[PDB]
Parts: structure tokens; C-alpha cells; sequence
DNA sequence: CGGGCTCCTCTAGACTCGAC
DNA sequence: GTCGAGTCTAGAGGAGCT
């Protein structure tokens, strides 16, 4: 595949060809992720908190321990949905026995494979009154498909399908159309209380939340999305040869240059642009610092396989007039603007996205 | 019970004949009795039986009068009585002048003499002239009003206006609108001033009617749509004189004709603001006992004209009810707005990456100028405009090291800062993009900027060229005089690429699998396009028409056939015609259905039923809409509403059309309603009936469509429907355009549209032989065109008369299909007031406890009680009966036919859905009601059904 | 003990009232974080993040898994070193093999004690042995900087010299706590031993530019505690009032409402509650509640929590838009307008 | 001669007002 | 003095219902 070269090369992957194959991506036995894969699931990570628990009233944060411990010997966790439930009746407090409420996570759990893979995953468990379990999970269904359709260039892809448990407890599937076949990306579980009362044993006064004025045990859903296999699907979503990574989830925004001279003023210039993007939250790519000059084709498409949205270039005339090169990633089209304005104008190009 | 027809059709049964029509009929003429079974059996009908449906013993109640004429007409006379008493009051009073100086308090105002102003609490008046401004900038509560009594003079301050906060509550209550309270209040377009009165909310009905001049013009003098716009064109022509349009201005130049009714030019109300209207109070206040007085002289010239026109005290006593709509809602308003609009947004931005991604992938041919060989992107402006104005490692740096690398940084960007003096004052936009992207892209200063060609839509002239749509191998093409086309290459009589198009299309032909060489809507060569041929689109109208879109959903079809293609491949012309189908009503009446006027009842308001009832929520909000229909708004005297007259009915893959399904009625309350079966063909069949021979039945015509049932899909619509092929709902399209004048064209054109399978020459032969058929339906166009060209056409049941602008003596000969139309869709209009007037008096009569909801022309819909849903669909027969007994009394038939005696179906259910049994499963609604809102499917009965459960009796 | 109480009271530290225990928070053995230490830990991370690796243009972040498999029967990760140098010969091509470059981390390790999980904040700085000293003490100040710069007395954060056991020199750092002090990061100058050992042969992958030659480069380690930082900060900022930084505290404004009509008053909230999160201000959603206890309580409550100012939203509120503004470093109530609030929110966080 | 209505978006022309 | 952007309007064509 050319796309795995151009992840390699671009460091959005670790390791050789070898060891980067379909199955060794898909189960968490590779090597890891470069700078870029970093960045790009950590865009991804910010993404699901902001949709998933900044907006919401209800939905709170969970810190679930990476060991089982105790029953003989401990175990590392394969699901983030147990070490949530164990804070059930704590967060009661919070929200003070209202209900709905949930508990998100971003965790990894490590799954046998005998070798092991360690999985990047985003759970919801979410404490919803019996009788509004199937709305619930209808909404979340929406909302996360919806999510996932969000970043995508052809949401088309993401698919979904209902499907059903071995006890007979509705749930969904969400998925990927990759090249090769569908894979697994989320799943929702409308799992009912059986896990609550298997897991705090004796009277259920103290698993009553309050659906209106009517006390109630909730039924547990569960989401758990796939960060790593997410950002898998984006990378082969987005992808002359160019990642139409979304303006949200490209790991870097802006991609500084230089003229030939002056080098004195110019470098003082661009260390104060670079400077002032920094302050404002874009990630710049310090191109006007590399040692090898070479021409902008090559360069357009250095920048182009690692999804630099725009490409700022500082010549010796910014110092007369003040404006500066920007070029942009998905008309390559290169516009004069104000090196004044240049802030103003990238964080609303990344907002309004 | 059971009689029959001379011609052997089944009629009503002794026990309702006689209470309805009497004894004592006289024997049918034996002559005409012959000559109506020789006209049957000259087209093959005569000697064909029909079953015996099952007779009906029913005690209906004393029908007072002497006949059912006196009776309807002492109904609508007891009736109409307390308020055409208010309106001669009105009539007949003189006014104080109007005040110099209004009152600023909040409240009603009272003008005593010499203008003394003082608080009233309400207008103590049985008869108002009424007007309410309304500020659009805030929302939809009222702002002020003024009010015309007998006596004196009133006016109406909010506290929105009065005075000042920093917020007012966004849901209306009726704690917020005009108190109001035997009572008539009189207006210009009075739906309007009716919906901010806050007694019309209650569930519980007081004795309010409402009185619209805008009505009675349409009924007096109306105008049709084209000869609306030939009036407003030239602002035999002596009907430009009789009418006018609906403009408080034009009505009141053309009935009173006084100096001109003069409007602010400011519109501080639609394009202002709250400041605005508390800075201008007196001059608005002024402009608005201006026109209270206009409409009070319209409606002086107007009272006496329209009960010389329309004398039937039927005609006034169902207007009166029409304009009494209600249609209670709840919380689930809200969702579904929301639902919908979010689905909406999903689907567009979805499109709208699919065209941004063709659109910015388009902009690198600019480079090499490679567009002059896209056979697509060659004629759209490729223009730019130019920008105007006026070593080893060091070390760690120490800490001054730092601080000084960045403030001399920090300083040297911004020295530069100074140059934005150098720049025009006018940001420029997107100088270094060609000339067609620049306009997809919305300009930075915008509150709604979205990056990269945000603008795009399918309905954009750029959209078939971004998406390099062919037609059958053929690049698409427009020319500013003939719409969409396609050129065809290789003739030989920025320039069009004619050879890339020849390369172009040698591919399609050697890849498909194909082949002066194509026959399409011909080759108009006025356009030229060198080195090709351009084929218009074959539009769904004609050859004549032009095609708007190639994304019309009449493309669908051929888009799935394969000779509409998108150059992309796949699933990307077929994903954009679903997206545009699916999206097509919610995009143009979202913003009508979403700015409803909605006020919530508050508990205190709600009736006991509703708060007692098990289902009562004690979380949820019941509020109400009244439409704003205008009870007389075309020239047959229709009802008009711009959003539930239009709104649209659930469709499994249409967004947003489960709007009606909203309408839910409160808890302890049914929706009791029923459709009239095949109305005007059967009012044809029996105007028909009655000019030929006085029988039912007696012209072919009426055979057909009295003899069937709509169950066993032997009724004249499903028999046509399976003669042609085409579905029911198609069927009445074609059968209604047979008889409102439609060529045999029409019909061909029609059944290629519907049935795919028939070519232009089994259509053509199928359109020949039903339009061949001295024929089946002749008397009825006889009997209607001669009631058309009378001196003055009336109404055969109720005598109401044509628009003054369209009688021949005003008309040379012109606009005849719009009159002989008017005959029986005015029929039709005379059917819904006798059944109002009959419902009303049944309600009034036997005590149940429910009142008018909305009546969408055929359809009639009532808000009954839970314990009176069977007596209410007694009643909805009855009243049935009733009417399709007066309209053959009329005609001098004195006889009606068992079949059409009764409603098919009573449908109760607590929503307005068209049919009970649908789960309205929509793309905004995709679980569906019952599991999503909860809704249960209603049920339907049948006469003898409701006459088990009922007893027979209304009394209970 | 008392702030121990309020931690685990106010949802800084999930868990039992007796599964709480000094050496258990002190070890990573503790049932975990309430959603209150969670956040603060968040912040603490992504402070550590922006002053370490965003503003740096030779820092670039590093993906070290969790399990080292391999004979040595997969183990555990111990520390976030090893990981990086396995990072090092394939994280030259971002730089074009130039020297010094770093990759940074924040994640698990894995110390037995139990297996008691910490995650640490680490930094491996490749220089050249020639200025590697002049580079462990500028990486020194920076992290003392660091530390005391949240710091409401930041004379705690104290700093001492090491020699390794085989000589190599390195810097620790200590908090001061009420018991004494506890080492919360320490700077080591290891030199090229493990690149060495983990790449035997071939030297010429490991050779960096420095300048115009070629050496291999003498690594630094930075690493520090976010969990024990987390632990020094709360002891730092405890009337029983949490005093945390503007730019460390989990949660910044609680929003309220004080009177009737309730749903009028709500939309006010709500719209406010939407403005505010919209621009990356953390609210606590007071409003909510059905059942009002006392505005004194409501003030002691959220100055447990940590929380820098209480609005109030009120009838008057509706009338000329005033809402109350209660300070919780100065305890100070006054009325603004509700349309200035966002503004001042920010202005005030960014002052800090 | 299908009819009667309703409203929407897109495009092109005409006019006006401020900036070079 | 002249030229380009904001605004305003009117016409064309598509799409709901009965
Ligand atoms: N395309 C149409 C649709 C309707 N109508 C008129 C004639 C009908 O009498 C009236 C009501 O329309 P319906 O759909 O109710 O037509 P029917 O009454 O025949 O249908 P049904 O028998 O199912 O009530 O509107 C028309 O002229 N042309
Ligand atoms: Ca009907």
C-alpha cells in the first residue's frame, strides 16, 4: 500500500514494513506510532472529550486503575466498563442521585492476542432509568455515528447495525468500511443492571437514582470507542498525494519558511510569528530552521503528505509591506495576506470548520 | 328497509327515507326511466348487479323546518343570529373622531369624549374592529393594537413595550397576549389579530367569532392567481375595475375609494427595532387607527354586498366556524423542530463535502491552463486578480539570553504591524483564486463564514459541471434560453474543447458497451456551441419547458437507468439525487413551520379532564396553534393557510413530513375526524345525474362512480388505476385533469411520467382511448358549462354567486376553464359550511363535549372529549347523511343512494395523520410515533360499528 | 488528614474514607482519582506539556507502549527511558540527524511495591557530550522554574545535587511537605552507555551532527512525578478554602440560581452555562439542583472545591442583567453584567 | 387549457454609497 | 471622477397540499 509507506515516511507509524501489516495495526502489536500518530490521535482524543463530556451537565470524568488487582494474582484490564461501574454509587454524590449521568474514560486496555495488544479506547458508561434505556440508546447511537460522520470525508463509510446480545439485550455495532472489509470501531450495550448488582451484592437502596420523583436502578449502557482503529480510519479516509485530514484532526496547522536574506531580520521575524502562533493553540512546523534548501515543489509536497493545512513563506518584502505567502493545503493556491492578520485568520479557519 | 333505484340501485333504507325525505315521493317519469336504461345500456352497463349492503335503522333527531332547505337554514339562522346582531350594531354606529394624543400605560385604554383617555380592564363590547402590530425583531408576541367599538375608542400597550428588561420569556403564555374577555370582532385578515387573543387558547370554547374582509372580497370581487398577476402588471379589460387585490390599500381604493390608504415607508415593526417603535409611538399608534378605520369602512361596503351574493344563511353560519381552528400541541412540537432541523444540517453538510471536495480539486487545473480542455470547466471565469494596495551546538541560552530573543522578536513583529496603512480600507476577497470560486466562498465580514466554497448547493449552475454530469454520454451543457442540455459531439458545421469532448465520449461508447447519430429534444442550434450539437433536457412538462436542475427528482428514475451519470462513478449522482429528494420540503418550509406561533397553557388553564386523566404528564407542556387560515382565499372560496393546508404528509424517506403527526391531542381528548369519499366526483356525478334524467345513475358517468366500494378496489378511482396501471393516488391526478379540461397530451405525458414501462406510443394510444370514450361524463360537462356561461353562475345548492371579475359580461369568452372549475369546487366549499353548520347544532344539541379542530377542504377534524368519541362519529355520519341528502334535494332528487349515505370510516385517533394505521417513519423520525413519542395506532369505524357501540343514540 | 478528608469529600480522591492512606497516595497503590483529581491532573499535564514540548522546536512527542515483550515473558514498563531510546535512531530523520533533539512523554510506569502505577512526566535530551552538563543545568532551572511557578509558596520546591553511582552527576527535586521532603523529579546526566548497549554495533546510525562532525550523543533524563505534583499542590493550596492556581484548578465559575420563576431563570443559566463552555471555561452546573441549601454553604462548598468565582443568577437578572460575583480568593461579592462576565473570566485567567 | 394555492432558492439587472 | 461592494427587486423553476 502506498498509504502505509507515506504514514512510515511521514512518521505518522513506527517500525518497518514488516512489522506494520493489516492485522498488526488492527490488534495492537505494533511497534507504536511516530510524532505525527501522536498528535493526530491525541486531535482525535480532544475531539471525542469535547463532543462526549465538555457539553454535557452529566457526564464526568473516571479514572479506572490499568491493573485488576487480587482474584490469586492480578490481571491487566481489557475493558474500561469495570473499572467505571466501581464508581457508580461515589458519583451518585456528584449529581447528588440524579438521573441520567455517565462516566467517560480514554484508556488503554491491553487484550490477549501469545502476544499482547494494547488498544486505545474511549468509553461512556452511562446510568440511565429503566424506562428510557431504549431512547437513550437510540440518542447515543445518533450521536456518536453522527460524531464519527463528522471528521469524514465520505461519511458514507461509517456504517451501523443493530445486533444482539447472547442474553437477548439489544445493542449496536458502528463501523469502518476499510478497502479490504468492515471493521469494528464502537459499540453500544444496553446492558441493564445485571453488572450493578452482580458487582455490589446485598440491598439495592444504595443504587437508587431518581428518574423524576420515582427512585429507580438504572440501567447501565456502555459505548466503547476505538481511538486507535479511529485514527486508522481517518488516515485511510483522508487518503498528487495529499492526507484531507480534517482542519480538526491534522496534527500540525502551519508550516513556516523563509527567503534567502536578510537572515538576521527575517529569522527574528519568523521566531516572532512562530511565537505567536504558539500562544494561540496552532502547531507550526518549523520549516524556516531546516538546512537544506530545497524547491517549493518538493517542499509542497513534504508538507502536503503530512497535512499541513497552510504553508506561511516570509520573504524580505514582509519587512517593507508586511505580507507574507500563505498557500493553502486543499486548492493549492497560493494568497497574499497581512502577516498582522495571519492569527486571526487561522484560529477561525480552524474553528468554523 | 330495503328499496331500490328504477335503475336498480340500491337507496336508502325506509326507516331514513322517511324521516328524512318524507313520504309521499312521486312516481318517476317512466319516459325518463326508459331513456336513462337505454343511455346505460348504449355503453354496456345496464343489466350489471351490485350486492345489497346492509340497511340502516337509525331514529335521527326531528329535522324541524318542514324540509332539510328550512332546516339547515333555521340551524344557520339560530346560528348567525348573535352576531350578524353585532355587525348591523357595528354598521350602524358613529365614531367620536380618533384621539390626537394615545395613552402609553399598559393595558387596555378607553377614549372617552374630547379623546379622555382611561384604563378599561377589557373592551365591554359585543362587536370590535380590530388591528395588532406585531414587532418581528423581538418575536411573535403582540405589540400594540387598537380597537373600534359602537361607542368608543380603544388601544393596547404591552409590557414589552411599556417597559424595559433585559429578558422576556421566549415561550409564549397567555398571560402575554390581548385580553379580550356573545362577541364579534371584525378585521383585515383577522386569523392574524385572532392568534395574539388570550382566551383562543383555552381548550374550552367561548362564544367568539371572527369576521375577515379579505374573505369577502375574495367572495365578492376575488381575482385568480394569473389574473392576480395581469392586475398587478397593469398597475377586454372592465374586470381590472370590479377587482382588486388583497392590499388593505387596493380593497379599500376599490370599495371606498378615498384618499389613498397611505403605509410607512420605515416598516419600523417588520425592519426595526424595540427602540425604534418606543421612539415612534404616537406615529405607529396613528398609522394603526388608520387602518382600523379603513377596514371599518371596507367592512361597512362590504356586509351588504356579500349577503346579496351570498344569501344562504349557511354560507356565514360555516364561515363564522372555520375561522375558529385549533390544533393543541405539546412538547413534542419541540423535538420534532429540533429533530428535523439537525437532520437536515446532517444531510446538506454531508452533500456540501461532497461538492467541496470537487470544487477544490478543480482549482488545480488553473495551473497550466488545463481547464481549456475540461469539457466541463472551460467556460466558467479563470480569472486572478492581483493583490491592490496603496554550525556547532551553541549551548543553553542563559535566562537574558532568552528574555532578549524573545522581546527583540516580539518587537520586530510588531514594527510591522504599523503597515496595514498600506492596505485598501475594502478587504479584498480571494484575490489568487479564480474568478467561479470566489463566489462559493462567503466573504470573511459574514456571521455565518464557513471555509472553502461553503456556498455550494445542488441547485447552483456550477454544481453539474463540478460533478462533470453526462447525459447519455453527453457532457452536460447551459444555455442562458433553453436551461439544461447536453452537446453532442462531433459536428462540424474560451472556446469549447470540442475534441476532449469527442475523446470523452468514444470512451463512454467503447467502455459501456455501445457503438445524426442521437434523437433527443432536438438540436437547437440558436445556441452554437462549435464542433457540437446541443439537445435539450426532456423535461417532465413538455418539450417547451426548461429543465431548472438535472437534480430534479423527475431524474431519479433516468439517473438509476444509467443515462444520467456523474463523472466521479458510483454512489455519487444517485447519494445527491436521494440527498436533495430527502431535503427538498424541509428546506423550503422550514421556515415556516419552525416561527409557528405556539402559547403554552399553564396548568391553571388546562381543564380538569386533562389534569386528572392517568396519562397527564406533570413534566410536559400542552400549548396550542391557531392557524391562521383565511376562510375564503381563492376564487371558489377555499381556505387558505401557507403551512397546514401545505404541510406535508408522512413519507418514509421525506424530512421533516411528520408535521401534522405533532398535532396530539391533550390527555382525556380524541381527534375525531373523516374524509369525504370521492366529494367532487361525485358532486359532478350527481350535477350530472340531476341535468340528465333526475335519478341517480342515470348518465354513465354517475353509474360508474356510485356502483363499487373503495375496500373491495372497485371504485371509479381504483378501477382506473388498474385499467391504466398507475397507483390511486395517481389515478385521481389523471381522472381530475380528464375533467378539468386537460388535452389528450396531458394524459400522455402523465402516464409516461407515472408508468416508466409505457412508451410515447402506448401512452398516446391509452391517452386516446379513455379521452374517446354523446359520452359517459358528457351531461356533466354539459350542465357545468351551461351554469358556467349563465348570465350569473351560482352555486346549485347554496346560490352563491361567481366573483364579480369573472362573469361574461366582464369576460369576452376568457378564463372559462377557471369558471367552470369554480362550480364545483364552490359545490364542494357549500358541502364543508353544511357540514359545520350540522356538527355545530348536533354538538349544541345532544350535549357533547368538543369542539371544531381544522378542516383541510375534504377533511374534517374535531377535538371531542374521550367518553364522546362514538357519539361524535354518530354524529360526523348523520351530518354526513344529512348533507349528501340537502345536496340532492337541491338538485330535485329527492332519493339518495345507500352507498354515498355514510362516511367509509370515523377515524379516531389523538393525532392528525392521514391514515390510523402509520408509524409516520420519516428520516427525522426514524423509530417512528409509538416508539418514539408513544402514539397508538387510533381505529377506524364503519356505520354499523358505530351504531353497535353508540346504540343509535346521540343522547348520553 | 483535614485536606485529605476534604480531597476525598469534594472528589479529589476516589475510594474509601479508609482506603486513603499517605503511603498508599505517596506509591500509586490507591483505588484512584475523583473527577475533581482527574482534571487537576489534566491540567497539570498539559501545563507540563505547553512548557516543555510546544514552545520547544526540538522536543517532539514519543508513542512508548506499555509492555516490553521479548526475552529479557512480556514485562511491564518501569519507566518512560527505554522506550525513547527506542525511538532514537528512527527519531533522527525528524531533525535530519542534527543534534540536540528531545522526545517527551507523559504516561504510565509500572514500580512494584502490589503493582502500584505512577504516571510520570519524562524528557530525554540528546546532546552532545560537549555541552551536556551547560544543558542539565538549564534543563535544572526550567524545571525548578516550572514547579514553583504555580507555587503559593514556592520556596518548598527545593533542588539538590547527586553524584550516580558510577559518577555520572545529576540534580533531584523535593517538595517540602508537612512531614518532610518527598522527590518529585529528577534530572540524571547518563551519557551514551544504553544507546550504546541497546544498539552494539554500528555506531554509524547512532552518529549525530554536531555541527559539522559526527558524535554520538550523551542522553539526559528528566522525570517527574504528575501524580506526587498533583499531591504537593494540593498540600500547597490548604476557613477551609482550597487556594489553587487559576491555570491548575479543575473547575473555574459555578454557575447558579437563586430564585423564581425557575424556568425563566434557567434559560438565563443555560444560555450563560453554553457561552462559557464555549470558550474553554470550566462551570459547575449549581443550577441544577431542586433542593437550595444556604448561599454560605453554597460558598463553603465551592470553596473546597476549588473554585475561583460564584455567579448568581437572580429576578434582577432579568430586569438590567446584574448577576452576583463572589471571589473565592478575596471573598469579596459584587454585581456585574452578565454580558461582561466571559470577558472578565478570561482576562482574569489569563492575568494569572 | 387540468385547476386552485403557498413558498422557497438562484440569478441577473439596477441603484446607491463610500473609498481610491 | 470613477469603480467596486451592499442592497433591493423581479423573474424562473421546483416542490408541498387538496
Ligand atoms: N390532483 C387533484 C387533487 C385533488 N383535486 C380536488 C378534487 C377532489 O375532490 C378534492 C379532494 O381531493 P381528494 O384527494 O380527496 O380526492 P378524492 O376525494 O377523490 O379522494 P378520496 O375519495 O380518497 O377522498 O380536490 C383535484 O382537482 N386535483
Ligand atoms: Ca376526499
Amino acid at each position: 500500500e502506498a498509504l502505509l509507506e507515506i504514514c512510515q515516511r511521514r512518521h505518522f507509524l513506527s517500525g518497518s514494513k514488516q512489522q506494520l501489516s493489516r492485522d498488526s495495526l488492527l490488534s495492537g502489536c505494533h511497534p507504536g506510532f511516530g510524532p505525527l500518530g501522536v498528535e493526530l490521535r491525541k486531535n482525535l482524543a480532544a475531539e471525542w472529550w469535547t463532543s462526549v463530556v465538555v457539553f454535557r451537565e452529566q457526564v464526568f470524568p473516571v479514572d479506572a486503575l490499568h491493573h485488576k488487582p487480587g482474584p490469586t494474582s492480578g490481571k491487566l484490564r481489557e475493558n474500561l466498563l469495570h473499572g467505571a461501574l466501581e464508581h457508580y454509587v461515589n458519583c451518585l454524590d456528584l449529581v447528588n442521585k440524579r438521573l441520567p449521568y455517565g462516566l467517560a474514560q480514554i484508556g488503554v486496555c491491553f487484550h490477549p492476542v501469545k502476544s499482547i495488544g494494547e488498544k486505545t479506547e474511549a468509553s461512556l458508561v452511562w446510568f440511565t432509568p429503566p424506562r428510557t434505556s431504549n431512547q437513550w440508546l437510540d440518542f447515543w447511537l445518533r450521536h456518536r455515528l453522527q460524531w464519527w460522520r463528522k471528521f469524514a470525508m465520505s461519511p458514507s463509510n461509517f456504517s451501523s447495525s443493530d445486533c444482539q446480545d447472547e442474553e437477548g439485550r439489544k445493542g449496536n455495532k458502528l463501523y469502518y468500511n476499510f478497502p479490504w472489509g468492515k471493521e469494528l470501531i464502537e459499540t453500544l450495550w444496553n446492558l441493564g443492571d445485571h453488572e450493578l448488582l452482580h458487582m455490589y451484592p446485598g440491598n439495592v437502596s444504595k443504587l437508587h437514582g431518581r428518574d423524576g420523583r420515582k427512585n429507580v436502578v438504572p440501567c447501565v449502557l456502555s459505548v466503547n470507542g476505538d481511538l486507535d482503529r479511529g485514527m486508522l480510519a481517518y488516515l485511510y479516509d483522508s487518503f498528487r498525494k495529499v492526507l484531507k485530514l480534517h482542519p480538526c484532526l491534522a496534527p500540525i496547522k502551519v508550516a513556516l519558511d523563509v527567503g534567502r536574506g536578510p537572515t538576521l531580520e527575517l529569522r527574528q521575524v519568523c521566531q516572532g510569528l512562530f511565537n505567536e502562533l504558539l500562544e494561540n493553540g496552532i502547531s507550526v512546523w518549523p520549516g524556516y530552521l531546516e538546512t537544506m534548501q530545497s524547491s517549493l515543489e518538493q517542499l509542497y509536497s513534504k508538507y502536503d503528505e503530512m497535512s499541513i493545512l497552510f504553508t506561511v513563506l516570509v520573504t524580505e518584502t514582509t519587512l517593507e509591506n508586511g505580507l507574507i505567502h500563505l498557500r493553502s493545503r486543499d486548492t493549492t493556491m497560493k494568497e497574499m495576506m497581512h502577516i498582522s492578520k495571519l492569527k486571526d485568520f487561522l484560529i477561525k479557519y480552524i474553528s468554523s470548520a | 328497509q330495503l328499496r331500490l333505484n328504477p335503475l336498480l340501485i340500491q337507496m336508502l333504507s325506509r326507516g331514513l327515507h322517511e324521516q328524512i325525505f318524507g313520504c309521499g315521493g312521486e312516481m318517476p317519469d317512466e319516459a325518463a326511466v326508459q331513456r336513462s336504461v337505454e343511455h346505460l345500456q348504449k355503453h354496456g352497463l345496464w343489466g350489471q348487479p351490485a350486492t345489497p349492503l346492509p340497511d340502516v335503522e337509525l331514529r335521527l333527531p326531528r329535522l324541524f323546518g318542514g324540509n332539510l332547505d328550512q332546516h339547515f337554514r333555521l340551524l344557520a339562522q339560530k346560528q348567525s343570529l348573535p352576531y350578524l346582531e353585532a355587525a348591523a350594531s357595528l354598521l350602524e354606529a358613529q365614531l367620536p373622531p380618533e384621539p390626537k394624543s394615545w395613552a402609553w400605560a399598559e393595558g387596555w385604554t378607553r377614549y372617552g369624549p374630547e379623546g379622555e383617555a382611561e384604563p378599561v380592564a377589557i373592551p365591554e363590547e359585543r362587536a370590535l374592529v380590530f388591528d395588532v402590530e406585531v414587532c418581528l425583531a423581538e418575536g411573535t408576541c403582540p405589540t400594540l393594537a387598537v380597537a373600534i367599538s359602537p361607542s368608543a375608542w380603544y388601544s393596547w400597550c404591552s409590557r414589552r413595550l411599556v417597559e424595559e428588561r433585559y429578558s422576556w420569556t421566549s415561550q409564549l403564555s397567555p398571560a402575554d397576549l390581548i385580553p379580550l374577555g356573545e362577541q364579534l370582532v371584525v378585521g383585515h385578515n383577522v386569523s392574524f389579530d385572532r392568534a395574539h387573543i388570550r382566551e383562543q387558547y383555552l381548550i374550552q370554547d367561548s362564544r367568539m367569532r371572527f369576521l375577515d374582509t379579505m374573505s369577502m372580497h375574495m367572495a365578492i370581487s376575488g381575482l385568480s392567481s394569473f389574473q392576480r398577476s395581469l392586475w398587478m402588471g397593469a398597475k377586454s379589460w372592465d374586470w381590472m375595475d370590479i377587482s382588486s387585490a388583497n392590499n388593505l390599500a387596493d380593497v379599500h381604493n376599490l370599495y371606498v375609494g378615498g384618499p389613498p390608504l397611505e403605509k410607512e415607508p420605515r416598516e419600523l415593526f417588520v425592519k426595526g427595532s424595540m427602540r425604534d417603535i418606543r421612539e415612534n409611538f404616537q406615529d405607529l399608534m396613528q398609522y394603526c387607527a388608520r387602518d382600523v378605520w379603513a377596514t371599518f369602512e371596507v367592512f361597512q361596503q362590504q356586509l351588504p354586498l356579500f349577503l346579496e351574493r351570498c344569501p344562504h344563511p349557511v354560507t356565514l353560519a360555516g364561515m363564522l366556524e372555520m375561522g375558529v381552528s385549533y390544533l393543541p400541541v405539546n412538547q413534542n412540537w419541540e423535538r420534532y423542530l429540533t429533530e428535523a432541523q439537525n437532520t437536515y444540517e446532517e444531510l446538506q453538510r454531508e452533500m456540501k463535502k461532497s461538492l467541496m471536495d470537487l470544487a477544490n480539486d478543480a482549482c488545480q487545473l488553473l495551473s497550466g491552463e488545463r481547464y481549456k480542455e475540461d469539457p466541463w470547466l472551460w467556460d466558467l471565469e479563470w480569472d486572478l486578480q492581483e493583490f491592490k494596495q496603496k554550525q556547532e551546538d551553541p549551548g543553553p541560552p542563559s535566562e537574558e539570553e532568552e528574555l532578549q530573543r524573545s522581546v527583540t522578536a516580539h518587537n520586530r513583529l510588531q514594527q510591522l504591524r504599523s503597515t496595514t496603512d498600506l492596505l485598501p480600507k475594502r478587504p479584498q476577497h480571494l484575490p489568487g483564486h479564480p474568478g467561479w470560486y470566489r463566489k462559493l466562498c462567503p466573504r470573511l465580514d459574514d456571521p455565518a463564514w464557513a471555509p472553502g466554497p461553503s456556498l455550494l448547493s445542488l441547485q447552483m449552475r456550477v454544481t453539474p459541471k463540478l460533478m462533470a454530469l453526462t447525459w447519455d454520454g453527453f457532457p452536460l451543457h447551459y444555455s442562458d434560453s433553453h436551461g439544461w442540455g447536453y452537446l453532442v459531439p462531433g459536428r462540424r458545421d474560451v472556446t469549447c474543447p470540442y475534441r476532449a469532448i469527442e475523446s470523452l465520449y468514444r470512451k463512454h461508447c467503447l467502455e459501456q458497451g455501445k457503438q445524426t447519430y442521437h434523437h433527443g429534444n432536438g438540436p437547437y442550434n440558436d445556441v452554437n456551441i462549435p464542433g457540437c450539437w446541443f439537445f435539450k433536457l426532456p423535461h417532465k412538462d413538455g418539450n417547451n419547458y426548461n429543465v431548472g436542475s438535472p437534480f430534479a427528482k423527475d431524474f431519479l428514475p433516468k439517473m438509476e437507468d444509467g443515462t444520467l451519470q456523474a463523472g466521479p462513478g458510483g454512489a455519487s449522482g444517485p447519494r445527491a439525487l436521494e440527498i436533495n429528494k430527502m431535503i427538498s420540503f424541509w428546506r423550503n418550509a422550514h421556515k415556516r413551520i419552525s416561527s409557528q406561533m405556539v402559547v403554552w397553557l399553564p396548568r391553571s388553564a388546562l381543564p380538569r379532564v386533562v389534569t386528572r386523566h392517568p396519562s397527564f404528564d406533570e413534566e410536559g407542556h400542552y400549548g396550542a396553534i391557531l392557524p391562521q387560515v383565511v376562510t375564503a382565499g381563492t376564487i371558489t372560496r377555499r381556505a387558505v393557510e401557507p403551512t397546514w393546508l401545505t404541510a406535508s404528509n408522512a413519507r418514509p424517506d421525506r424530512v421533516g413530513s411528520e408535521l401534522k403527526a405533532m398535532v396530539q391531542a391533550p390527555p382525556g381528548y380524541v381527534l375525531v375526524g373523516a374524509d369525504v369519499d370521492s366529494q367532487e366526483l361525485w358532486i359532478a356525478a350527481v350535477l350530472g345525474d340531476a341535468h340528465f334524467a333526475g335519478m341517480h345513475g342515470c348518465t354513465a358517468f354517475g353509474w360508474m362512480t356510485l356502483q363499487g366500494r373503495k375496500s373491495r378496489g372497485t371504485d371509479l378511482h381504483s378501477k382506473t388505476a388498474a385499467t391504466v396501471g398507475i397507483s390511486r393516488e395517481h389515478a385521481k391526478i389523471f381522472n381530475y385533469g380528464r375533467i378539468y379540461g386537460a388535452g389528450q397530451s396531458f394524459a400522455e405525458r402523465l402516464l409516461m411520467q407515472f408508468n416508466h414501462r409505457l412508451t410515447r406510443q402506448e401512452a398516446a394510444e391509452k391517452a386516446q382511448q379513455m379521452y374517446a370514450v354523446g359520452g359517459t361524463e358528457s351531461e356533466m360537462f354539459n350542465k357545468l358549462e351551461s351554469i358556467a356561461m349563465s348570465d350569473t353562475p351560482r352555486t346549485p345548492v347554496l346560490g352563491c354567486c361567481i366573483s364579480r371579475a369573472l362573469e361574461p359580461s366582464v369576460v369576452q369568452g376568457e378564463f372559462i376553464t377557471s369558471r367552470v372549475n369554480w362550480v364545483v369546487q364552490s359545490s364542494a366549499v357549500d358541502y364543508l359550511h353544511l357540514m359545520l353548520v350540522a356538527m355545530k347544532w348536533l354538538f349544541e344539541e345532544f350535549a357533547i363535549d368538543g369542539r371544531f379542530c381544522i378542516s383541510i377542504h375534504d377533511e374534517v377534524r374535531y377535538l371531542v372529549r374521550e367518553e364522546d368519541r362514538y357519539r361524535a362519529a354518530l354524529a360526523l355520519q348523520i351530518t354526513n347523511l344529512l348533507t349528501r341528502c340537502m345536496f340532492a334535494y337541491k338538485l330535485g332528487l329527492n332519493d339518495l343512494p345507500q352507498s354515498v349515505a355514510f362516511f367509509s370510516a370515523v377515524d379516531i385517533d389523538q393525532c392528525l395523520r392521514k391514515e390510523v394505521t402509520m408509524d409516520c417513519k420519516t428520516p427525522s423520525n426514524p423509530t417512528g410515533m409509538e416508539r418514539r413519542y408513544g402514539i397508538p395506532q387510533g381505529e377506524a369505524l364503519d356505520i354499523y360499528q358505530i351504531i353497535e357501540l353508540t346504540k343509535g343514540s346521540l343522547e348520553k
